[PDB]
RNA sequence: UUGGCGGAAAGGCCUUGGGUGCUUGCUGGCGAAUUGCAAUGUCAUUUUGCGUGGGGAUAAAUCAUUUGUAUACGACUUAGA
RNA sequence: CCCUGAAAAUGGAUGGCGCUCAAGCGUGUUACCUAUACUCUACCGUCAGGGUUGAUAUGAUGCCCUGACGAGUAGGCAGGCGUGGAGGUCAGUGACGAAGCCUAGACCGUAAGGUCGGGUCGAACGGCCUCUAGUGCAGAUCUUGGUGGUAGUAGCAAAUAU
RNA sequence: AAUACUGCCAGCUGGGACUGAGGACUGCGACGUAAGUCAAGGAUGCUGGCAUAAUGGUUAUAUGCCGCCCGUCUUGAAACA
RNA sequence: AAUUGUUGAAAGGGAAGGGCAUUUGAUCAGACA
């Protein structure tokens, strides 16, 4: 032979694991995030864009709106930590969004179901942002840091 | 090899104070110079582009002689011959181009701004 | 914070501010001094009239160019308290180094150029009040600097057109003063009262 | 409009150091208007990005990024220690940095 | 060294961490109440605070209650040690010597 | 297709030269230890090249395995290729060196056709 | 485009008049999604290179020769359509 | 506290710059910076204490659990790496290319080293268990041979001349 | 009366960092009327990116900090041994 | 092998070489499936 041959191998069995002790707890929410508020997109596509917070969602993200005829922004998913919830609030409770799941978001373009969903959350929002003046200018412009803005000192 | 070598206008020319007039090697280089002209008129080369492409010296075995030093010594008195060689070549324009084509890849983040920036102008 | 940051050398000591030029180069921070003739230095006159030749009589005995170099420029004077407060061996020293300009009087871009103050070298602010100072015009003077006089001419030539400068400008404030004054009272003007503007 | 900034601006100071060794693990930050502990303690946990540009094109740009977080605090003036995916290149010293504001938490 | 007058607090929150038992040496953490009475049991003894109650009221047993317990091992103080020079005695600004019940505040910094 | 096995994590992968291997060209890389009464080196000061220990060695359960996750084994021909038939998930053949062109064909495809991995599999390739 | 100022490194500042774009001063219509829950997501300014054509311009220095106010050699100072 | 007392030879040193309600002296209070130390964790080794011959697979000097420890000249011991030759064995490698040599190419080992790719090459050669010694080099003003820097340098000027 | 100060709580609670060794079960417990559940003898769940020189290794260079010639004899060597 | 010529690449403000670390350039293993 090149070489001699050990007089030990290892199995080849694959043990199976140990087993583990971690529930998937559900994630509960920092108090300035409640429904029908403000947020500031921190990055993505959508970044610095201001933007109406809807649901939580079972995959712990949150469901926004541009609304999409005030800003572009349509109906979709964030992540809770890359966003600052404002203190600017409209009231959502005449939007539906039990409509809004998971699964709704599945890959798997425009499905026209989602151009009329965006409508039909849209217009109750627009109908509740009219309510308060410059509120809907404001959901239309983007958020800068300017020279002078220091985050941790700033009230959002 | 100049060190302490003389100075002269004549090294100017290529921005040097030292350079020298070393006959013995002239004369031993246009000798093959000559040679690889004619090997090129035998070939066929057009020796109107002929330039000299290649052309080195390192060093033959050297070759022993021996002086005398005072108080009865002896020390090495050798010769440096050199093997030279030299290659003359037709001169010739150009290069063309072709190359790779550069395999672009890039995240689907990266596709949509392209896309887009389409879809948006021009 | 700023592209540039250009220091009113006059009134300030030396040392502290070469000390805080020093670090802000060393942070990526650009900076020219102006009117380094008018920084003041601790103790009388004479002081450092004297430390300062203690320092001319150093020199490399065999050839007396190969050892230090005594610059008389009131600039240079600071310049040489400036380096000797950065690793100017290094790279990163000399990095530093390219992104400080030191100048007698406040020649041309820098002079219509804004010139801060550091409140943390200001003499004024921190010599105990009967303590005795040096100008540095006039001891790069007595050390052959040559041209104090030359320095002190342009000077106030330029003072004369910056006095106008500034009479005009204060003068197109009081109108703008006046304008804001005949807005307030108005509906934007108690708004933005409110919000704090 | 004019701005775009989505982060805090910064300065790439030292290494970690002693004296005369210095730890080329972890870098130290100087946030603009961060001057205390008590303030740059918000910043903890931001991550941190060092934007630099370079000649040969890659996943289709000519622009980088070494990624980083704010780790702790240092200091009495708002200086503020991070660590990064990988050490950051100590010609870095003096170069700007960008401190974001994600993970968020107003 | 730095001794004081520990604290039942300081004695209970010793044990609890960084309580280890000497048991054929082997230093063995003692993370269950079987351990000590397995061991200590013998003298009475048969919980966590059996030892502290043993240790803290100076018992019949005390020698071996002690003994079970391996030394402590603490790290440095986790806000400093408060003096410029710490081999002073307590007395005279530095750390060493007996500082009566200031030993807790020192101790429960180094646990 | 190997064996699952924790992070092969590596602990010093810079070779250990020799000290002055850098200096004299008699002396080669080859590691050798300072005896010298003197030398830096020897007395660990701060600032030269480390040198070997103990404390480097691998851990135990990834030690000897390379990238892949199969410690080698070196063959020469198929009855050494077959004593891998019941380890492919364990250990990898690596052909001799020696081995002539035509011989390595048949190696290589008997370790094909029995599952085993091979680590020199362009060897002498009629390519 | 009118007139004027600035030499400390001015090389920039002010003023006249029309042309044209923008204007979030206020009130409207349309657009934005699928970049998929983040991945700087590329928007600065350096120098050079290659062809295109809208202006503009058509030298010298060196070797060699020569002087000797110069010179170890270089170098210096002269002369030569 | 400060000043005087207070004189030496290259220029010059509170480490340097510099500092004067100090960045000086006395003294107090805090916060802060960082050792191969301390605490916790991972791995390597060493020592120690346990457990395990029950067949029907693979190491019993093994396998499994657990704790503690780790500086080193002279020096001791241990376990390993590498060479020349010898017994046994692998019915080992090889002219379809052995040995050697080259190679900021790949992999294994803490390391001595081991393995492979390619190129050059041309006739032999290796693994494992043993045996054996003329068995490992950086030094010895070491032995022999070869080669540099010096350096196109010192120099090639006595004896009248072409 | 209050407050400071010093000490205690097997009181509640936010931000940040590093680690995730082990690999069926077995132990000590905790919550539950119960069935069951658990943070109780060591990380899992969900989502995305790339499948490549992206990550990683080597190497050359640059940058921060650091690094005196080895061998020897010697109380002591980088030594003007 | 020392040492040398050529070609190619690269660095060089009173030596050079080394350690830890990372940028950049070059180069390469493995693993995906
Ligand atoms: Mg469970
Ligand atoms: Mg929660
Ligand atoms: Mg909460
Ligand atoms: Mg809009
Ligand atoms: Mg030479
Ligand atoms: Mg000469
Ligand atoms: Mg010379
Ligand atoms: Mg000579
Ligand atoms: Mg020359
Ligand atoms: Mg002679
Ligand atoms: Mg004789
Ligand atoms: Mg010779
Ligand atoms: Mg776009
Ligand atoms: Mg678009
Ligand atoms: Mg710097
Ligand atoms: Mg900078
Ligand atoms: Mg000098
Ligand atoms: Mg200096
Ligand atoms: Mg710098
Ligand atoms: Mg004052
Ligand atoms: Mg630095
Ligand atoms: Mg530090
Ligand atoms: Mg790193
Ligand atoms: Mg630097
Ligand atoms: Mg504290
Ligand atoms: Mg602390
Ligand atoms: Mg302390
Ligand atoms: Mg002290
Ligand atoms: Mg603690
Ligand atoms: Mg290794
Ligand atoms: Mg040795
Ligand atoms: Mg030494
Ligand atoms: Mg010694
Ligand atoms: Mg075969
Ligand atoms: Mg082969
Ligand atoms: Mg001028
Ligand atoms: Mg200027
Ligand atoms: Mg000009
Ligand atoms: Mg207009
Ligand atoms: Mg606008
Ligand atoms: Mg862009
Ligand atoms: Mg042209
Ligand atoms: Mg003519
Ligand atoms: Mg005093
Ligand atoms: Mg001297
Ligand atoms: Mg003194
Ligand atoms: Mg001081
Ligand atoms: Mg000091
Ligand atoms: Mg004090
Ligand atoms: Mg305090
Ligand atoms: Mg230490
Ligand atoms: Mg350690
Ligand atoms: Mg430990
Ligand atoms: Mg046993
Ligand atoms: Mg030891
Ligand atoms: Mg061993
Ligand atoms: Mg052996
Ligand atoms: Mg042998
Ligand atoms: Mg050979
Ligand atoms: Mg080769
Ligand atoms: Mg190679
Ligand atoms: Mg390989
Ligand atoms: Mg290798
Ligand atoms: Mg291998
Ligand atoms: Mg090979
Ligand atoms: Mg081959
Ligand atoms: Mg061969
Ligand atoms: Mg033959
Ligand atoms: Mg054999
Ligand atoms: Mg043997
Ligand atoms: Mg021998
Ligand atoms: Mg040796
Ligand atoms: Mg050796
Ligand atoms: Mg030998
Ligand atoms: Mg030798
Ligand atoms: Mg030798
Ligand atoms: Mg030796
Ligand atoms: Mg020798
Ligand atoms: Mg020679
Ligand atoms: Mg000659
Ligand atoms: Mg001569
Ligand atoms: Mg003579
Ligand atoms: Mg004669
Ligand atoms: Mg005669
Ligand atoms: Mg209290
Ligand atoms: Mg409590
Ligand atoms: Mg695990
Ligand atoms: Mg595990
Ligand atoms: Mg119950
Ligand atoms: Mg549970
Ligand atoms: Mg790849
Ligand atoms: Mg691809
Ligand atoms: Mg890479
Ligand atoms: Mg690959
Ligand atoms: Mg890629
Ligand atoms: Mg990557
Ligand atoms: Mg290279
Ligand atoms: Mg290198
Ligand atoms: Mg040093
Ligand atoms: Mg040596
Ligand atoms: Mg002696
Ligand atoms: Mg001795
Ligand atoms: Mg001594
Ligand atoms: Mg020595
Ligand atoms: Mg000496
Ligand atoms: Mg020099
Ligand atoms: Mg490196
Ligand atoms: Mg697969």
């Amino acid at each position: 032979s090149a070489q001699k041959a050990p007089k030990w191998y290892p199995s080849e069995d694959v043990a199976a694991l140990k087993k583990t002790r971690k529930a998937a707890r559900p994630q509960k929410l920092r108090a300035s995030l409640v429904p029908g508020t403000v947020l500031i997109l921190l990055a993505g596509r959508f970044r610095g864009k201001r933007v109406v917070y809807l649901k939580h969602l079972e995959d712990n993200t949150l469901l926004i709106s541009g609304p999409f005829k005030v800003n572009g922004v349509p109906l979709r998913r964030v992540n809770a930590r890359y966003v600052i919830a404002t203190s600017t609030k409209v009231s959502v409770e005449g939007v539906n969004v039990e409509k809004f799941n998971v699964e709704y978001f599945a890959k798997e373009e425009i499905k026209a179901e989602r151009v009329e969903d965006q409508k039909v959350v849209d217009k109750a929002l627009i109908a509740e942002i009219k309510k308060t003046p410059l509120l809907k200018q404001y959901l239309s412009a983007s958020f800068s840091l300017k020279n002078g803005d220091k985050p941790h000192m700033l009230k959002f | 090899f100049n060190s302490s070598i003389g100075r002269t206008a004549q090294g100017k020319e290529f921005g040097v104070t030292k350079a020298r007039w070393p006959a013995k090697s002239v004369k031993f280089v246009q000798g093959l110079l000559q040679n690889a002209a004619a090997n090129a008129e035998a070939k066929g080369l057009d020796a109107t582009k002929l330039y000299v492409s290649h052309i080195q010296v390192n060093q033959a075995p050297k070759q022993r002689r021996r002086t005398y030093r005072a108080h009865g010594r002896i020390n090495k008195y050798e010769s440096s011959p050199s093997h030279i060689e030299l290659v003359v070549t037709e001169k010739e324009e150009a290069v063309a181009k072709a190359a790779e084509k550069k395999v672009v890849r890039l995240t689907s983040r990266q596709r949509g701004r392209i896309a887009a920036q389409k879809r948006i102008a021009a | 914070v700023e592209p540039v940051v250009v220091i009113d050398g006059k009134g300030h000591l030396v040392g502290r501010l070469a000390s805080v030029v020093a670090k802000q180069l060393l942070n990526g921070q650009k900076i020219v001094v102006v009117r380094a003739e008018e920084l003041n230095i601790s103790g009388e006159f004479f002081r450092n009239k004297l430390k300062y030749h203690d320092f001319l009589r150093k020199a490399t005995a065999f050839n007396k160019t190969r050892g230090p170099f005594h610059f008389r420029a009131p600039s240079r004077i600071f310049y040489k308290a400036l380096r000797g407060m950065v690793s100017h061996k290094t790279a990163r020293g000399k990095a530093a180094l390219e992104r400080l300009k030191v100048f007698e009087g406040i020649p041309p871009p820098y002079d219509k150029k804004k010139r801060v103050v550091v409140p943390q070298a200001l003499r004024v602010l921190r010599l105990k009040p009967g303590r005795k100072y040096t100008t540095l015009g006039k001891l790069s003077t007595s050390v052959g600097w040559k041209y104090e006089d030359v320095v002190a001419k342009l000077e106030a030539k330029r003072k004369v057109s910056s006095a106008e400068y500034y009479a005009k400008k204060r003068a197109f404030t009081k109108k703008v003063a006046s304008a804001n004054a005949t807005a307030a009272e108005s509906d934007v003007a108690k708004q933005l009262a409110a919000l704090g503007y | 409009a004019e701005s775009h900034r989505l982060y805090v601006k910064g300065k790439h100071l030292s290494y970690q150091r002693s004296k005369r060794v210095n730890n080329p693990n972890v870098s130290l930050i100087k946030i603009e208007g961060v001057a205390t502990p008590q303030d740059a303690q918000f910043y903890l946990g931001k991550r941190i990005a060092y934007v630099y540009r370079a000649s040969k094109e890659v996943r289709g740009s000519k622009i980088r990024v070494m990624w980083g977080k704010v780790t702790r605090t240092h200091g009495n003036s708002g200086v503020v220690r991070a660590t990064f995916r990988n050490n950051l290149p100590a010609k870095t010293f003096g170069a700007s940095v960008r401190i974001f504001l994600y993970p968020s938490n107003i | 060294v730095a001794y004081g007058y520990p604290s039942y607090s300081t004695i209970r929150q010793l044990v609890y961490k960084r309580g280890f038992g000497k048991i054929n040496k082997q230093r063995v953490p003692l993370s269950d109440n079987a351990i000590i009475e397995a061991n200590l049991g013998k003298y009475g003894i048969l919980s966590i605070d059996d030892l502290i109650h043993e240790i803290i009221t100076v018992g019949p047993h005390f020698k071996q209650a002690n003994n079970f317990l391996w030394p402590f091992k603490l790290s440095n103080p986790s806000g400093g040690w408060g003096v410029p020079r710490k081999f002073k005695h307590f007395i005279q600004g530095g750390s060493f010597g007996n500082r009566e019940e200031f030993i807790n505040k020192l101790v429960k910094s180094m646990n | 297709a190997s064996l699952p096995h924790p992070k092969i994590v590596k602990k010093h992968t810079k070779k250990f030269k020799r000290h002055h291997s850098d200096r004299y060209h008699r002396v080669a890389e080859n590691w050798r230890k300072q005896k010298g009464i003197d030398s830096v080196v020897r007395r660990r000061f701060r600032g030269n090249i480390s040198q070997p220990k103990i404390g480097y060695g691998s851990n135990k359960k990834t030690k000897f395995l390379s990238p892949s996750g199969h410690k080698t084994f070196l063959v020469a021909n198929v009855k050494d290729l077959e004593t891998l038939t019941m380890h492919t998930k364990t250990y990898a053949a690596e052909i001799a060196h020696n081995i002539s062109a035509k011989n390595r064909v048949v190696i290589l495809a008997r370790a094909k056709a029995l599952g085993i991995k091979v680590t020199n599999p362009k060897g002498r390739l009629a390519l």
